[PDB]
């Protein structure tokens, strides 16, 4: 039997547990997003990696959710390399940043998609 | 100056036995009956209990140097043997009023009564008497009321009071107790109370047994023209609950309720006697669990002490015993403490009991309650022994008469006043008690009856505590 | 059937001794040992306890008819003769649940303990033990925490935990207490405390005393890594006093206050057990004047009849006596009540005191506290007697270190931890004492000093409570 | 929005036994569950306040646990806390001190407790920002026979009237009874704004909720790893499911057990995102992933043939 | 003593019949109709009962040795076939007086009636009687009146 | 009269103010554990050794109480060789770590052994 590891373990909430994605595999996250209609945006962050509470610790209240959109959300796109795209110019700027992807559904009005895209060094 | 500090233990008589201390006005003296155990020296006796009642332990501790210990320390300043006693002797010590918290009785036990009864250096240790200092008087209310107030506010005056607990003592319904409350008020009687024990329970919750015993109060009330009152009892498991009771008792308009100081706490009836004062409720006080302490001549405190510290606290009525009745009082040391709960002065007096030289700043009085195997035949006794400051309980003696509540009432009514007008009159009531008593048949049916009951019931056994 | 009234006085015993009663499991026994009066039969004195503690007065009373008095009188249910004692016999007597307010050790004590005691007709009376029926342990809360959740909060587990009172008792500043505080518990005591009869003083008043020891607590927490406490003290003359002290401490994050609850009283203990179970405080209790009530065998209540009456109102600690210091604790005794005080069931045993099988239906346990002239060399008695689920406390034998306080902890500490390993390791703490603790020296400096210092104080006197 | 967490059904876990844990204990075993990947842990719904256990002692473990796993791993945790009690005025004093402890969800059982309470506690949750997890203890005694009661899709719409933000749903596939058909239905009239009358589904008719929020079901009950791919299938990304014994009942404790279901559920997906069908490739998808998660393949060769299929009483 | 920890699951019979227990006069007695699905012995039916209404799940739970399970398992110590009926039995299942908060009704049933009625394993259940210990009862106020004292 | 020193003077409660335990002193208390019925149980803490307060500081909360569990508690064990190489095998894999050695009591729940087995450098 295992031990479940305790140090450097931080995780990044959907698909983190899993091996890490390989091209096609996030080429199909992207391709999931959009078939479903769903307007994919980028979010990116370099100075708090994960949730903390530095200015309220009442219910519900964390610092850290909100991370910083890359340009806007990508309203009307169908193609998958658009995104992808987006994705190699989000971390030519920032390699120093955590960025993930998300896809918004407006009807609902909640984030149907979220993924950890890229990671900075020694994550 | 001060002195290196030396670890190690050594005699407490080293620095707490101070034979010639000169007492301040501002100390809180007390007189300890000390029985040593063999080899134990009357001085380090008396130096060991000022020393673990005040500021000592049992080796030198030097964070005595960041203070004036002899500004604190508490000290046995005198020792007198015990007249007839195998090793036992009265060591006073003198504790400074900076050792007390102000208004707390609670602290002021905890000191001097706190741990020196279980020394394994003594084989028994009773606590006689304390001289509680005026300075330390003021920060105490006292009684909510006390005498003058209660008569004025129940417009009583001329005579003792008369009460009667009801029986018996548990089982009665809510409606059974007002039923016997009316009975009782409307014969003459001008309290009735919850027996001590009667707090809220399966048989009867507290609630039913306030709103019924209102009802048969207020109805007594009208039909005689004389006020009347019922304890209420607000004695209750935390001083929420308590509480509560004391604030339905304010609701319902009545005069007076009762706790029972010792078994209740004196935190919790501090609580209720400042309550008491705010709301205008006169404070009946049970003494509960008393003779467990102050029975035995050797070893606990004698009730005078607990007197004291109630008249402190704060109470309108105070158990006393009866002298005469079922449970034990003598005479000498019974009129001494009523003094010590009724006077603004008393001074020392040995033959009664009384150590030290009391005085209350004004303290209000409180009035001593005779209750417990008294009946008609010892009405003359009990009005000479209290006079009419006194509050005389009924209970069997009331109950137990054979033609109800109303004529047992009117007995113990009429015996009381027949008592009074002879004593105003002139005639001894040592002597012409009988007399008084036997006169007052000829024209009261109802104290006719209750004689035939009670004619030759006296209860007389040797008192184990004595001067 | 109902039988007319018949007024006048009859023995107790023809409604009150009740030998082929057979006890429900819902009453509340008590064994009191009874001395009568010469001439009083020992079924009529055992009835008159049973009678007067319960449903009866002196006389009889009509309105026992409105209720079923059989159904709620206690009775004395057996008698048996105190061997070699001249006149004295153990009478049983059992009170019906219905007696009772639920969750209120204020009204059990009302009752059982609360007129008989000053009986004429008794030399003396001691209620010795109280059979508590788990229907009623069920309307109690018990300690607010336990000793599970105790260790579990504290995170403290495998040995006794150490304790020291500062000293001198009263006369200390606040700073002054803060300083001794923090050099106390740096050098490996668990916690420190208020002594008994620190409340608020003009000396040091209570508030500037918790911000201080609170500053010096987390001091000393941060600098070891282990969790500290100091006993902060609620006790007050008032229930609105005690919970302005509990409210700060609670406002202050520490974990643990401590309460008198014999001279504070059981009204105002319990409102505090429930607050601190309300709000995470551990409670130490401390029974001050204890001894003035439970020191001899011949009059009073015992200490075990006290301790379980705390475990029902509540507490996390109670100070339990040393049997090796300088206050009375037999052995075999206190072995006795410190098993009704920690476990669940403890069966009938004599030889210990123990006069009833008693069932606590899982109410925590209190963790006893062994306080009071006890150093070093007494260590190896004190892991032996109370196990790894007691408090051993040292104000003096740690204030009186000659190196100061930290090193004087240090030496409680090793001496402690070093004959937790031994016996862990299978040694004899009886037999191996004085060895465990003389190699401890071999490596301890501060355990040589302390040992140097009190090498040959014992406290060994004649105990005057025995089986 | 407040727990940050998208994409996926959330995860949780009863911790066992249901009575007899000390606080310590609890909370040792709910930092061991969520440091594992869970997003929850809770009160067994009969854990109230107990000798073996007093509630503000476990309030107080099982923040100090949460929190722990939650600086651990770097998602927000929460732990219902069960608020249920035998009066408002208790009930409220244990939903003051989760607020008091800055957590994000108390719990509540609305039957046993009642909606009168049920009502009070959803408004206090509303008014303090609190996730009120609702149990559904004692309605089978209710909505189990097809001849007389009320069916659950009656208790289930009083809920989202009454207020709470999970609701126990059934698991379809696990020791309780739950038809899917029945069940899917039921959802829906919990999750949307709209549903239109289906008899085929137990829908006699139409309902709208003019925005009342939706309720997300929640699936616990005799349910594993094994289970995951339906579960998934059948409820989609808005259901929390949850695995007590599936978790303390993995022979290398909780963290690993937490691991299992965690990995299976993600692997679950991405396959569905990929296309895969979850009906058909589910025992496939579950097998692939034990070959790189030894956690899973421990879970997974505990549990291999362990199904619980009976006649239902309830049917359309 | 503490034996291994032994993954997976088994019968509740193993742990929740008790035929031969004697019941304590602190527990909560429970008389429940049980009936069981075809193919389910009445032992395996009120041991399933008496386990998932007190501290039983469906497989082993390593945490049970943290405590003392046989001081808190709620047991059925008495199965008795209903006359004339085809397939049903009174299970009597007996239920520690710790497993419950003092003065909760809600708790109370919570327990006993909680999940147990929607068993796949059942066909239908019917709790008929409970056996309240006196040293619960005396945690609760009762009416806040009662007969007496309303008249 | 020597000065009790304050700095990096940590104690670990249970026999941390005892001189080191030897091989022999370490398998005693294992002894101890077993003879006594206890079930043993190892935790390591690599981040926070001792008790602070971060998330609350109300009466009777502290942070750092926890430790993780190596494995799970050795239920049924009675063979101290079984502990001991635990604790090794513990100790190879968290060489970082504090680790302890606790003892279960499950009749009354509570833990009747506690002390560290095992510190990292520098403690
Ligand atoms: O029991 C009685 C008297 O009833 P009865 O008149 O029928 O004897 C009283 O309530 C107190 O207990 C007296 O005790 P003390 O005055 O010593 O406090
Ligand atoms: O005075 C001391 C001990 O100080 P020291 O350690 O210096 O003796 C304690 O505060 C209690 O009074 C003990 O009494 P008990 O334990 O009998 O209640
Ligand atoms: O007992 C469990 C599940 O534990 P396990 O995962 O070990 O089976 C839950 O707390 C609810 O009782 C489910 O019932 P429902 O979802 O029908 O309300």
């Amino acid at each position: 039997m295992q031990v479940w590891p305790i140090l450097n373990l931080k995780k990044y909430e959907t698909l983190s547990y899993l091996p890490p994605l390989t091209t096609d595999q996030l080429a199909r996250q992207v391709d999931y997003l959009l078939n479903n209609k769903w307007v994919p945006c980028l979010e990116f962050e370099t100075d708090h990696g994960f949730v903390y509470r530095e200015h309220h610790n009442s219910p519900g209240y964390y610092d850290g959710r909100y991370w910083t959109m890359w340009k806007l959300p990508m309203f009307g796109c169908t193609d998958p390399a658009q995104v992808l795209n987006e994705l190699e110019e989000c971390k030519k700027e920032y390699p120093n940043a955590f960025i993930r992807i998300i896809g918004f559904d407006s009807n609902r009005e909640v984030q149907c998609i979220s993924f950890i895209a890229y990671k900075p060094a020694g994550y | 100056a001060s002195v290196g500090f030396k670890a190690g233990v050594k005699d407490y008589k080293l620095t707490y036995y101070t034979p010639e201390y000169e007492t301040l006005d501002t100390d809180i003296l007390a007189a300890f009956r000390v029985s040593p155990q063999p080899g134990v020296p009357p001085e380090e006796a008396g130096a060991a209990v000022a020393a673990e009642s005040s500021t000592g332990t049992w080796t030198t501790v030097w964070t005595d140097g960041l203070t004036n210990l002899d500004r604190y320390k508490g000290r046995c300043y005198h020792i007198e043997p015990v007249a007839g006693e195998e090793n036992q002797y009265i060591c006073y010590v003198a504790y400074p009023l900076d050792l007390f918290e102000e208004g707390s009785v609670t602290n002021m036990f905890t000191s001097i009564v706190g741990n020196v009864f279980g020394f394994k250096a003594l084989r028994a240790l009773r606590l006689e008497d304390l001289r509680i200092p005026v300075a330390y008087v003021k920060t105490f209310q006292g009684p909510p009321h006390g005498i003058q107030v209660e008569r004025d506010k129940l417009n009583k005056y001329g005579r003792p009071l008369l009460g009667c607990t009801i029986k018996p003592k548990l089982g009665l319904s809510a409606k059974n107790y007002g039923r016997a409350v009316y009975e009782c008020l409307r014969g003459g009687l001008d309290f009735t109370k919850d027996d001590e024990n009667v707090n809220s329970q399966p048989f009867m919750r507290w609630r039913d047994r306030f709103l019924f015993c209102a009802e048969a109060l207020y109805k007594a009330q009208a039909e005689t023209g004389e006020i009347k009152g019922h304890y209420l009892n607000a004695t209750a498991g935390t001083c929420e609950d308590m509480m509560k009771r004391a604030v339905f008792a304010r609701e319902l308009g009545v005069p007076i309720v009762m706790h029972d100081y010792l078994t209740g706490g004196f935190t919790a009836n501090t609580t209720l006697s400042h309550y008491c004062r705010d709301n205008g409720l006169l404070l009946h006080i049970h003494r509960a669990m008393h003779a467990v302490i102050d029975r035995q001549k050797n070893h606990g405190m004698h009730f005078r002490v607990l007197a004291k510290a109630l008249r402190l606290s704060g109470g309108d009525h105070i158990h006393s015993g009866t002298v005469v009745g079922k449970l034990e009082g003598e005479r000498d040391i019974t009129l001494g403490f009523v003094d010590l709960l009724r006077d603004d002065y008393t001074e020392k007096d040995r033959s009664r009991g009384i150590y030290f030289t009391q005085s209350w700043v004004s303290t209000p009085g409180v009035l001593p309650v005779a209750s417990g195997g008294i009946h008609v035949w010892h009405m003359p006794a009990l009005t000479e022994i209290f006079g009419d400051d006194s509050v005389l309980q009924f209970g069997g003696g009331t109950l137990g008469h054979p033609w109800g509540n109303a004529p047992g009432a009117v007995a113990n009514r009429v015996a009381l006043e027949a008592c009074v007008q002879a004593r105003n009159e002139g005639r001894d009531l040592a002597r012409e008690g009988n007399t008084i008593i036997r006169e007052a048949t000829k024209w009261s049916p109802e104290l006719a009856a209750a004689c035939e009951v009670w004619k030759e019931i006296k209860f007389e056994f040797p008192a184990m505590d004595t001067v």
